[PDB]
């Protein structure tokens, strides 16, 4: 009805249709701390909000008021609670409510409470039809929005909507291959659909991740994905791998390549392979390269990996 | 020649995009651009690093008492503001006057719900975030007046009311679930001595389902790893004494990788941006890991240093995160706030102070007056306050009991 930015806006305390109700001032006590000197609009709205909450007035005007209280402070979880009580009481049209919560999310995409609200509507309606497209619009503006991804995973898992998700993942990877949220989603889809044991699948995946690594050797996300698929099973299970990486090194050689090699040698020593005291040296030569030249921010981490290999793989 | 970020070999830590530009790369290059300026300024036609204590103090002092309407959007986070301000005063070593302590108490008392926990403000419904913050604050005050504000029976019911079959906790009634809520329940339950045999049943297993393919922990199973959820995950397990549930080796590989080779700070997740408050959420994981590998005999641990470049983190916080007006920031050209003032400081303290068994070894960049008071990495209040409170609540029985 009467929006907060309208020239004609009138404080609740001057609205005739609120005349029966006495507003309830906040109780901060005699000498408060972290006291906020609220604007006039804000304090007026919340003075009336407290009066309806306290009387437990389940009314239409109470409902229109919550909208204002939210517009002023969208993180007041108490106000969102009350609004849901009114949608149940007044039996409001929940689809109208979907339209409301979409606008607000577009306006404040990083607020927890707005997404929680949206999900409760979806649980109520049992209707996922708009979710994936809505989420895709927000993701178009912020491709890393944590809450949007969280909502997407919840919608997919819940209403089993897995069938197009990999194509979505692939579209986004093309747009920005450094988006770690997308690499995580790729893994989320695969691990819940086909699994990573279908050797055909684990091949296409490993093939693909190296293809990306070739285009962009210094993109950490891919290296973490490669490691994270193969690490399940043990890297020494894949003998071609050591040498295929050693072939990338004179050109494509990030500090991630070096660290992967250390992870491979680490797994070999752990499986009792041939050349124990040889390989334990190629490893330590990298630890020292990293700690001392190619990755010194992590000097302490690598000196500790060095001292772990020695302490484990000697006599 | 002694400052790590100003050495000439450091120019090499700049981003290599491999000639393939994306949004991610463009943004990372822009920050590295700004941060370069800040560094080439400190050297110009030598000087030291100073933590602007008086300026930070005035900002804090004033905020604890009163706030403009710019702060309307924190009207459901007041106890949380209290905690941010008291923790920073406590770190900067500033005695809290008794009439301030007393006012804080009576205030938190008006936030306390009659069915337990605290809400964001007087007469709001309870929520776990302001509940941990209120309890933490009362501990920082550390008196009997404060300790007695907490209604332990009602706290325990409230917590049961949030507990789910599958081990997790709601943030608030009808609220959502994530790992933060488990940390909060574990933090408050353990300082006030209200853990019952079944309260955390299933909880440590729920947390571990949240550890993902990257090594870190995400907010709920399936989600990307993030510094804030990871810290809560680990720390809640350290409280429950179930660190072993997690794959600590992958967790270590992950966090150490979140220190940024150029800026010196931490990002919160991979391929994102440096941010001052990750100085605590990410770097405070290293003390937790150190004490966990140690209680399993790891003999390769250091006894001078945590497993991050402490020097380079300190240089990031002192040169890039300080507002000349007072208070601290995410990164240069942001505007200050109390949340970043609190966590940049909590992280500076951690990068300053090593402790393990009987080892202690400090590292204080810039002037020696920069030293802060130590912080307890589980609870992020002072180690004495933690002890004092646990001890005091251990005198009463768990409720529903003797
Ligand atoms: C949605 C999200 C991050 C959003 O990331 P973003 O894109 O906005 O930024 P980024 O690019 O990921 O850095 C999750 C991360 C969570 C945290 C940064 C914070 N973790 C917590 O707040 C822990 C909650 C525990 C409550 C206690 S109460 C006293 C203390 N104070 C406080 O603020 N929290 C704790
Ligand atoms: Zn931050």
């Amino acid at each position: 009805f009467l929006s907060l930015d309208s020239p004609t806006y009138v404080l609740y305390r001057d609205r005739a249709e609120w005349a029966d109700i006495d507003p309830v001032p906040q109780n901060d006590g005699p000498s408060p701390v972290v006291q906020i000197i609220y604007s006039e609009k804000f304090r007026d709205v919340y003075d009336y909000f407290r009066a309806v909450l306290q009387r437990d007035e389940r009314s239409e005007r109470a409902f229109k008021l919550t909208r204002d209280a939210i517009e002023l402070n969208a993180a007041n979880y108490t106000v969102w609670h009350f609004r849901r009580v009114l949608l149940r009481s007044l039996q409001k049209d929940l689809q109208e409510e979907m339209n409301y919560i979409i606008a607000i999310i577009e306006e404040q995409p990083k607020n927890y409470q707005v997404w929680h609200h949206r999900r409760v509507l979806v649980e109520w309606l049992k209707d996922p039809s708009q979710e994936l497209e809505f989420i895709a619009d927000i993701l178009n503006q912020d491709a890393k929005n944590y809450h949007a991804w969280q909502h997407r995973q919840w919608v997919i898992q819940e209403f089993r909507l897995w069938d197009n998700e990999l194509q979505y993942v692939d579209q986004l990877l093309k747009e920005d291959v450094r988006n770690n949220s997308v690499w995580n989603q790729r893994h989320f889809v695969i691990s819940n659909t086909t699994g990573y044991s279908d050797r055909a699948v684990l091949e296409r995946e490993v093939q693909y991740t190296l293809e990306m690594i070739k285009l962009v050797p210094h993109n950490e996300s891919a290296w973490n994905y490669l490691k994270g698929i193969l690490q399940d099973r043990g890297l020494s299970r894949y003998p071609n791998l050591l040498n295929q990486l050693l072939d990338l090194q004179p050109s494509h050689s990030s500090p991630y390549l070096i660290a992967f090699l250390v992870d491979i040698y680490e797994d070999m020593l752990e499986n009792q392979c041939d050349n124990k005291e040889d390989i334990l040296n190629k490893a330590l030569e990298l630890c020292e390269i990293l700690a001392k030249e190619k990755d010194t921010i992590r000097k302490e981490y690598w000196r500790y990996i060095g001292r772990s290999l020695q302490s484990k793989h000697s006599r | 020649e002694p400052l790590y970020s100003l050495r000439p070999e450091h120019a090499r830590e700049r981003l290599q995009d491999d000639s393939v530009e994306t949004v991610t790369s463009i943004e990372q290059a822009k920050v590295e651009e700004k941060i370069q300026e800040v560094f080439s300024s400190y050297k110009f036609n030598v000087p030291r690093l100073v933590l602007q204590r008086e300026k930070h103090f005035h900002y804090l002092k004033r905020g604890l008492r009163q706030l403009t309407d710019a702060y309307e959007c924190l009207d459901a986070s007041r106890p949380t503001l209290c905690y941010w301000i008291l923790h920073s005063l406590e770190l900067l070593d500033e005695p809290i006057p008794q009439i301030v302590a007393t006012d804080v108490c009576q205030f938190l008392e008006l936030c306390q719900s009659p069915d337990g926990g605290f809400g964001g403000g007087p007469g709001q419904y309870p929520h776990l975030a302001p509940t941990t913050a209120a309890v933490n604050a009362l501990c920082i005050i550390g008196t009997e007046e404060a300790y007695n504000v907490i209604n332990r029976e009602k706290l325990l019911q409230y917590l049961y009311s949030l507990k789910q079959p599958d081990g997790s906790f709601l943030m608030h009634v009808g609220g959502e679930v994530d790992v933060r809520s488990a940390y909060c329940a574990a933090s408050v339950a353990s300082l006030t001595n209200i853990i019952t045999p079944d309260l955390f049943e299933g909880t440590a297993e729920w947390i571990a389902r949240c550890q993902n393919w990257e090594g870190g922990i995400g907010g709920v199973p399936g989600m990307e790893a993030h510094g804030g959820y990871t810290f809560c995950g680990l720390a809640a397990l350290v409280i429950l004494k179930k660190e072993r549930s997690l794959n600590l080796k992958s967790l270590l590989q992950w966090v150490t990788s979140r220190q940024m080779r150029f800026e010196g700070g931490f990002q919160g997740r991979c391929n994102k941006l440096v941010d001052g408050c990750y100085s605590f959420w990410q770097a405070g994981l290293l003390p937790l890991l150190h004490r966990a590998l140690h209680a399993q005999g790891d003999p390769a641990l250091s006894m001078s240093h945590w497993m991050f470049h402490q020097q380079a983190l300190q240089e990031y916080i002192l040169m890039c995160c300080q507002c000349p007006a007072g208070g601290l920031l995410d990164k240069p050209g942001k505007s200050r706030d109390f949340y970043h003032t609190c966590y940049c400081l909590s992280g500076l303290s951690i990068a300053q102070h090593f402790g393990s068994g009987a080892m202690l070894h400090d590292v204080v960049m810039g002037v020696p007056e920069n030293v802060l008071q130590p912080t307890h990495p589980v609870y992020n209040i002072g180690p004495d306050k933690v002890i004092q409170a646990t001890t005091h609540f251990l005198q009463k029985p768990v409720p529903g009991f003797e």
